[PDB]
Formats: C-alpha cells, structure tokens, sequence
C-alpha cells in the first residue's frame, strides 16, 4: 500500500470548480448592501428570475 | 421548458431571438484647417540733383 501513496496515475487528477452565490438566513450578520452593490444587485436578480420585478 | 436559467446572473441575450437593448449615443466630430502666405516688396532709388562739373559726364 505504498505505491498508491507514492505515485499518481496518468489521466486521474482533479480539477478546480468556482462559482458566486448568495448566502441567506443571518442573524443581522450579513452584508451591508451599501457597500457592495452586486449583493442587491444579484438579490434582485434572482427575484426577477423568480417572477419579481422590483 | 426553456432550459436552464441561471439565478443570480444579469440578463444577457444568449440564443438566437433573445432581445438587446441599445443606447444609440454617437457624437461625431472632426476638423482640419491650413493655410499658407509668403509676401515680397522691393524698392530702390538714386537721384541726382545737383551734379557738380568733374561729375557731369558720368
């Protein structure tokens, strides 16, 4: 059980994923929104996917 | 269905039929201008008035 724990096989790596969300359910701890404007901007998005214009 | 949608991404037209919005904003302005002089006056003059005799004959 040491050649698994030398060595890496040809053809079997991995890779990097990344990705923006929004993070929901705070407890006041969350973003101001007057400082970064893409959380509002963002939030308001989804709301309009969702079939909310505001 | 019109597949998959994502949530937090601004609306951007991604197939063939989706609609765009433009701002036609175009202000255009260009100008050329040249010009050029060159200026010449001569003038020249020799008067005798009272020749004295040993210079008369010339």
């Amino acid at each position: 059980e040491r050649i698994r724990d030398l060595t890496s096989v040809q053809g079997v790596r991995e890779n990097s994923l990344i990705g923006y969300g929004l993070v929901v359910g705070l407890d006041g701890t969350g973003d101001q929104t007057t400082q970064t404007p893409f959380t509002t901007q963002t939030l308001n998005n989804m709301l309009s996917q969702l079939g909310i214009t505001v | 269905n019109y597949g998959y949608q994502p949530l937090f991404e601004d609306r951007r037209p991604r197939n063939i039929g989706d609609t765009l919005t433009i701002v036609l904003q175009e202000n255009v302005s260009a100008s050329k201008s040249s010009s050029a002089n060159a200026s010449r006056d001569g003038k020249t003059s020799f008067g005798f008035d009272t020749v004295p005799r040993y210079l008369q004959g010339l």
